[PDB]
Protein backbone atom coordinates (compact mmCIF):
# COMPACT_ATOMS: atom_id res chain seq x y z
CA UNK A 1 0.00 0.00 0.00
CA UNK A 2 3.39 2.20 0.99
CA UNK A 3 4.95 4.05 -2.07
CA UNK A 4 6.87 2.29 -4.12
CA UNK A 5 10.87 2.74 -2.77
CA UNK A 6 14.27 1.62 -4.58
CA UNK A 7 17.98 2.88 -4.61
CA UNK A 8 17.62 5.94 -7.02
CA UNK A 9 19.26 9.07 -7.10
CA UNK A 10 18.17 12.50 -5.54
CA UNK A 11 15.91 14.86 -7.19
CA UNK A 12 18.06 17.11 -9.52
CA UNK A 13 21.20 15.16 -9.28
CA UNK A 14 24.57 14.96 -8.09
CA UNK A 15 27.28 17.04 -7.64
CA UNK A 16 29.51 17.86 -10.58
CA UNK A 17 32.69 14.50 -10.37
CA UNK A 18 35.73 15.85 -11.12
CA UNK A 19 37.61 13.88 -14.04
CA UNK A 20 40.30 16.17 -15.56
CA UNK A 21 44.02 16.07 -15.18
CA UNK A 22 45.03 18.56 -12.36
CA UNK A 23 48.65 19.38 -12.51
CA UNK A 24 49.47 22.85 -11.45
CA UNK A 25 52.52 25.12 -12.20
CA UNK A 26 53.59 25.29 -8.97
CA UNK A 27 57.67 26.66 -9.58
CA UNK A 28 59.92 29.44 -10.09
CA UNK A 29 61.67 30.58 -13.06
CA UNK A 30 65.01 29.39 -14.19
CA UNK A 31 66.33 32.63 -13.51
CA UNK A 32 65.94 32.43 -10.48
CA UNK A 33 66.48 29.33 -9.58
CA UNK A 34 70.48 29.75 -10.89
CA UNK A 35 70.87 33.20 -9.56
CA UNK A 36 70.37 31.52 -6.34
CA UNK A 37 72.89 29.06 -6.84
CA UNK A 38 75.24 31.73 -8.21
CA UNK A 39 74.72 33.74 -5.24
CA UNK A 40 75.48 30.82 -2.80
CA UNK A 41 78.32 29.77 -4.96
CA UNK A 42 80.07 33.61 -4.74
CA UNK A 43 78.96 33.73 -0.56
CA UNK A 44 80.48 30.64 0.00
CA UNK A 45 83.91 31.46 -2.07
CA UNK A 46 84.58 34.77 -0.25
CA UNK A 47 84.39 33.33 3.07
CA UNK A 48 86.14 30.24 2.43
CA UNK A 49 88.62 32.85 0.85
CA UNK A 50 88.95 34.67 4.16
CA UNK A 51 88.90 31.05 6.20
CA UNK A 52 92.27 30.14 3.78
CA UNK A 53 94.45 32.73 4.32
CA UNK A 54 94.06 33.13 8.13
CA UNK A 55 94.71 29.29 8.00
CA UNK A 56 97.73 30.05 6.08
CA UNK A 57 98.95 32.75 8.40
CA UNK A 58 98.67 30.68 11.90
CA UNK A 59 100.23 28.28 9.68
CA UNK A 60 103.10 30.29 9.11
CA UNK A 61 102.99 30.92 12.73
CA UNK A 62 103.65 27.52 14.08
CA UNK A 63 106.04 27.05 11.16
CA UNK A 64 108.22 30.21 12.74
CA UNK A 65 107.34 28.48 16.46
CA UNK A 66 109.23 25.17 14.69
CA UNK A 67 112.09 27.28 13.22
CA UNK A 68 112.99 28.82 16.52
CA UNK A 69 112.70 25.71 18.40
CA UNK A 70 115.00 23.54 15.99
CA UNK A 71 118.33 24.56 17.50
CA UNK B 1 31.84 0.98 -27.11
CA UNK B 2 31.93 3.09 -29.60
CA UNK B 3 31.41 1.42 -33.09
CA UNK B 4 29.36 -1.40 -32.05
CA UNK B 5 27.60 -0.16 -28.56
CA UNK B 6 25.73 -2.48 -26.11
CA UNK B 7 23.27 -2.31 -23.27
CA UNK B 8 22.95 1.54 -22.81
CA UNK B 9 26.90 2.60 -24.02
CA UNK B 10 24.94 4.66 -26.67
CA UNK B 11 23.42 6.72 -24.27
CA UNK B 12 26.70 7.94 -22.70
CA UNK B 13 28.98 10.62 -23.79
CA UNK B 14 33.26 10.00 -23.27
CA UNK B 15 36.19 9.99 -25.17
CA UNK B 16 38.72 7.52 -26.84
CA UNK B 17 42.41 8.02 -25.86
CA UNK B 18 44.81 8.47 -29.01
CA UNK B 19 48.26 7.13 -28.74
CA UNK B 20 50.95 8.27 -31.95
CA UNK B 21 54.24 6.32 -31.25
CA UNK B 22 52.49 2.81 -29.89
CA UNK B 23 54.76 2.79 -26.97
CA UNK B 24 54.62 1.70 -23.26
CA UNK B 25 54.63 5.33 -22.59
CA UNK B 26 51.64 6.39 -24.79
CA UNK B 27 49.82 3.09 -23.77
CA UNK B 28 50.60 4.28 -19.88
CA UNK B 29 48.75 8.14 -20.95
CA UNK B 30 45.68 6.45 -23.02
CA UNK B 31 45.04 4.15 -19.57
CA UNK B 32 45.29 6.92 -17.32
CA UNK B 33 42.76 8.87 -19.44
CA UNK B 34 40.73 6.00 -19.78
CA UNK B 35 40.56 6.13 -15.93
CA UNK B 36 39.07 9.49 -16.34
CA UNK B 37 36.92 8.66 -18.59
CA UNK B 38 35.06 6.09 -16.73
CA UNK B 39 34.66 8.43 -14.11
CA UNK B 40 32.69 10.16 -16.44
CA UNK B 41 30.62 7.96 -17.54
CA UNK B 42 30.15 6.51 -14.13
CA UNK B 43 29.42 10.35 -12.95
CA UNK B 44 26.65 9.81 -16.08
CA UNK B 45 24.89 6.66 -15.32
CA UNK B 46 24.58 7.68 -10.95
CA UNK B 47 22.78 10.50 -12.47
CA UNK B 48 20.87 8.26 -15.31
CA UNK B 49 19.36 5.59 -13.02
CA UNK B 50 15.83 4.87 -13.90
CA UNK B 51 13.49 2.76 -11.76
CA UNK B 52 11.83 -0.68 -12.31
CA UNK B 53 12.57 -4.90 -12.56
CA UNK B 54 16.12 -5.99 -12.44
Amino acid sequence: ASKVKQDMPPPGGYGPIDYKRNLPRRGLSGYSMFAVGIGTLLFGYWSMMKWNRERRRLQIEDFEARIALMP
Amino acid sequence: RKTQPYDVYDQVEFDVPIGSRGDCYDRYLCRVEEMRQSLRIISQCLNKMPPGEI
